[PDB]
């Protein structure tokens, strides 16, 4: 009866740790994808500023 | 006691839920307002139908059920429809934005925002049980919610209710009826992620249901309503042993013992008879023998595969209606002398038989004839692995090009989950091969 | 509860936008005042996708109108239905862009973009659950092509998780002789490859050839081209506007149609320009495509077919299977079940039966080759480059845009040549 209790608890434990690891890893990956996209858009805003300056300093 | 909680996930799960609960109401004489005049014990009882319905002090009989979808329009039809009074509003749970046919959104991005609420409502149902037996989970393989949220939920249920039994009714995708190209991805991801968390899963191949509706009901182009009414007849046959009393009734759990020789080998093939129109049923009474013979005709299977090219590991027959053992035994004797029924060598060949005398019911205005007697066979056959093969092949075709994979990666999944799931399916196909080999 | 925000930019964008709103307002029984005068609840069941409800049971398009030329603001407002649009949703500049992409994207358009975003944000804030955005514009002018892609980039910054869809009118010498058109299109395509989920390539080449050869119009006007465009766009939004059975949103459609993020440029088609077999055969005919591409010179990654009118769903299913079986070589074998079908009971005006086609075909590379050739013809002589460098742009940006569009071509070719075995 103790072995049975232990096996049920180990199944609960391992599923809890696997789920938590997956959800954390997923959160980190999603946030990194959005941060890379935003960083590319910020590089665009930087390039648009360098364009507007080039145009100002052409005059 | 020993109650059962039903959970209906995504569009297909919800709509099958609607067909199933409507049918249960008709079988037990429960009106759409929830009243049951034949039930003389007000507000409680330990009648067989209380495994699926609780009772309020006001005499309302309330499904032990949760409906969950990540968008609202299907469950909104339940909220406004004929049976809106059957369900407490807290049993009908909806988000605002669906999983867009993307497992990753149902399991992570959107699913994470509603999982705790869903668990709280399920907990509310469980606390009303004096001896909860387990869960029935209704969902498609192919939708974003039915795949990913169902997987998430199964994992959390294993945490919160331990080894408490969990059964699935799983809608297997077919190109013939409203499909998404990425459905094979979602199917492999959910089968992989749910495999260790499910004790028994009844797969329903939409192509099989579609063919049966066309061939036997003379329906040119079956709708979800036709398919779900038939599916509900199969579900009702399976749960009838839990919902009715009787001396020849045989518990579903007792069949489950026989249907599942190893934890992973837990996918029974369902076959149902008779599926016949009213026009063809007239002046043609189908006997125990005729319906039992039908059970071994592959055109009546719920999953397309050929049991004639595999081996049986179990074979149960669940009869309902005007059926006595004598006619069952004569029919089985005939089938044993006439058909290609080969068992693996490590398991006895006896068929397990249950009978329920409550007769089959049909929904009014339906396309199914009312019959005096019906039968559902549940067999554990290696041939069902063919359905995995078909699905695995479609997965491989797409995954070799990474087609559509960016939709999953963008929601936070990694390719490693794709290849892990696919390898788990490869090992499953190998298991089904190994169990069919003969002993030393 | 499933709101789409619509944006139209520049002369072309505003013209085809107006025709689109005319056509769908008619389909929903909405008159120019915004009153419902239809006969059927199916017209109103998904009205909120495109229309807000205002006081008095008024339906107001969820529509933003953008140009650097304010004469189009007047022409839209007096055009048929001009009062239906929200007056605060008109956002107009002063001096035009002169077919100069850099004015639209970097200087004048940058100046106006914030007021455009203010209107976008006010519309979005009141959405129950915004699904995303559709933009109508041409790629050959200055305002729509440059400023529209600016708006796309800024929306993506503020709504990175919403779908961005364009209807992009690709230039042709048969309709405009403006010599700088290929620069504006290449510079725009470079943006679109990165920042949209789906782009319908509506090719003025194909629309001209349809009006001339098939419809027998000796002198095609913009009105005749836009009649075809509006019929296509009505067809392609039919499934989200009348649902019937299909339960979808822009993201689920995109997920079904876009197998690789860069390869999201679709060929629209329409038939007729009649049995179901005839519709089906014609809809797959090169002559019915709204992009001047032969789909038999490539392979379909994905296809959506939308049938409108009263017809047998059995017969439609049988014919779609027949066309796939008889044309199997034109569908890549490694995406199973890549052809999707919708049926809407409500036909468009003046037809009993019609078909709208959306193809994700590698033959779209022929469009990109065409534009690419014209780009190079000028870029190899640096012709007209001072128009752009004078706004601060470097040649390097032109080199990169050319290189990215050529990469897109090569990728379409790679997937055309790929095999399962
Ligand atoms: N048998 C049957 N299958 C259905 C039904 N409704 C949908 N399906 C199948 O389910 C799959 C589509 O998944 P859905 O259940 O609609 O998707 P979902 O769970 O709502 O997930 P998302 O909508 O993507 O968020 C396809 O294979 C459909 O054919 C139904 O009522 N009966
Ligand atoms: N099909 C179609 N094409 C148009 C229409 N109006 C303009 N065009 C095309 O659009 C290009 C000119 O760009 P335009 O949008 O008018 O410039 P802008 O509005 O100032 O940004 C030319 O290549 C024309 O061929 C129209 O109503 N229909
Ligand atoms: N990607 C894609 N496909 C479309 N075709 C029809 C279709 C029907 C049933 C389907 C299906 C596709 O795929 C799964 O089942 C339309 C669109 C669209 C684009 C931009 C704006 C839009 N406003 C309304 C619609 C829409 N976008
Ligand atoms: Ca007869
Ligand atoms: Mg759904
Ligand atoms: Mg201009």
């Amino acid at each position: 009866i103790q072995k049975a209790i232990e096996e049920n608890n180990n199944f609960i434990k391992m599923a809890k740790e696997k789920l938590a690891q997956k959800m954390e890893s997923n959160k980190e990956n999603r946030e990194a994808h959005l941060a890379a996209m935003l960083e590319r858009l910020q590089e665009k805003d930087k390039h648009a500023e360098e364009v507007r300056k080039n145009k100002e300093l052409k005059e | 006691m020993r109650e059962c909680i039903s959970i209906h996930v995504g569009q297909a799960g919800v709509q099958i839920g609607n067909a199933c609960w409507e049918l249960y109401c008709l079988e037990h004489g429960i009106q759409p307002d929830g009243q049951m005049p034949s039930d003389k014990t007000i507000g409680g009882g330990d009648d067989s139908f209380n495994t699926f319905f609780s009772e309020t002090g006001a005499g309302k009989h309330v499904p032990r059920a949760v409906f969950v979808d990540l968008e609202p329009t299907v469950i909104d039809e339940v909220r406004t429809g004929t049976y809106r009074q059957l369900f407490h509003p807290e049993q009908l749970i909806t988000g605002k934005e669906d999983a867009a046919n993307n497992y990753a959104r149902g399991h992570y991005t959107i699913g994470k925002e509603i999982i705790d609420l869903v668990l709280d409502r399920i907990r509310k149902l469980a606390d009303q049980c004096t001896g909860l037996q387990g869960f029935l989970v209704f969902h498609s393989f192919g939708g974003g919610t039915g795949s990913g949220f169902t997987s998430l939920l199964m994992e959390r249920l294993s945490v919160d209710y331990g080894k408490k039994s969990k059964l699935e009714f799983s809608i297997y995708p077919a190109p013939q009826v409203s499909t998404a190209v990425v459905e094979p991805y979602n199917s492999i991801l959910t089968t992989h992620t749910t495999l260790e968390h499910s004790d028994c899963a009844f797969m329903v191949d939409n192509e099989a249901i579609y063919d049966i509706c066309r061939r036997n009901l003379d329906i040119e182009r079956p709708t979800y309503t036709n398919l779900n009414r038939l599916i509900s007849q199969i579900v009702s046959s399976i749960t009838a042993s839990l919902r009715f009393d009787g001396a020849l009734n045989v518990d579903l759990t007792e069949f489950q013992t026989n249907l599942v020789p190893y934890p992973r080998i837990h996918f029974p093939l369902a076959t149902y008879a008779p599926v016949i129109s009213a026009e063809k049923a007239y002046h043609e009474q189908l006997s125990v023998a005729e319906i039992t013979n039908a059970c071994f005709e592959p055109a009546n299977q719920m999953v397309k595969c050929d049991p004639r090219h595999g081996k049986y590991m179990a074979c149960c027959l669940l009869y309902r209606g005007d059926v006595v053992p004598k006619d069952v035994n004569a029919a089985i004797a005939t089938i044993k002398t006439k058909r290609s029924i080969q068992f693996v060598d490590w398991c006895p060949t006896g068929f397990k038989v249950g009978i329920n005398y409550q007769p089959p019911t049909v929904v009014p205005g339906g396309d199914l004839a009312k019959v005096q007697r019906a039968v559902c066979m549940l067999s554990n056959t290696t041939a069902i692995a063919e359905a995995w093969a078909r699905l695995d092949h479609k997965f491989d075709l797409m995954y070799a090009k990474r087609a559509f994979v960016h939709w999953y990666v963008g929601e936070g999944m990694e390719e490693g989950e794709f290849s892990e799931a696919r390898e788990d399916m490869a090992a499953l196909e190998k298991d089904y091969e190994e169990v069919g080999v003969d002993s030393v | 509860m499933r709101e789409i925000v619509h944006i139209q930019a520049g002369q072309c964008g505003n013209q085809i936008g107006a025709k689109f709103w005319e056509v769908i307002s008619d389909e929903h029984g909405i008159d120019p005042t915004g009153s419902y005068h239809g006969d059927s609840d199916l017209q109103l069941e998904r009205i909120n996708v495109y229309y807000n409800e205002a006081a008095g049971n008024k339906y107001v398009p969820r529509a933003i109108l953008v140009d650097l030329e304010p004469g189009t603001m007047d022409s839209v407002r007096s055009g048929p239905f001009g009062q239906i649009f929200r007056p605060d949703n008109f956002v107009f500049g002063q001096s035009g862009a002169g077919n100069n992409w850099a004015k639209g994207h970097y200087t004048e358009g940058a100046e106006l973009v914030d007021s455009v975003l203010d209107v976008v944000r006010k519309e979005s804030e009141s959405c129950d659950c915004l699904q995303g955005f559709q933009l109508t514009h041409s790629l050959g002018g200055g305002t729509g092509s440059g400023m529209g892609t600016l708006l796309i980039s800024k929306i993506r910054e503020e709504y990175p998780d919403r779908i961005m869809n364009t209807f992009s009118v690709v230039p042709s010498p048969k309709v405009s002789d403006t010599v700088v058109e290929p620069y504006n299109a290449t510079l725009s395509v470079h943006q679109l490859v990165e920042n949209t989920d789906e782009t319908y390539c509506i090719d003025n080449e194909a629309l001209y050839d349809i009006c001339f050869r098939t419809l027998k119009l000796t002198t095609p006007t913009y009105g005749d081209l836009n009649h075809l465009v509006s019929a296509t766009m009505s067809g392609v939004t039919t499934c989200l506007r009348f649902p019937g059975q299909l339960n979808a949103d822009l993201r689920k459609l995109a997920v079904n149609m876009v197998p690789f993020p860069r390869l999201h440029f679709f060929m629209p088609g329409f038939a007729p320009l009649l049995t179901v077999p005839e519709l089906t055969q014609q809809m797959f005919d090169a002559k019915n495509m709204m992009a001047a591409c032969d789909p038999r010179h490539g392979r379909y990654l994905t296809v959506a077919a939308v049938f409108r009118g009263r017809m047998s769903m059995k017969e439609v299913d049988e014919q779609m299977l027949n066309v796939q079986n008889k044309n199997s070589s034109y569908f890549v074998e490694w995406i199973p079940n890549n052809v999707k079908t919708a049926v809407c009971d409500i036909p468009p005006r003046g037809l009993k039966m019609s078909a709208t086609f959306i193809g994700n075909s590698t033959a779209i590379q022929e469009l990109f080759k065409r534009i690419s050739e014209q780009f190079t013809a000028m870029f190899r002589r640096k012709a007209f480059l001072h128009w752009y460098t004078g706004e601060g742009m470097d040649e390097m940006e032109f080199t990169e845009a050319e290189s990215n569009m050529n990469d897109l071509v090569s990728e379409y070719q790679q997937y055309q040549d790929a095999t399962a075995d």
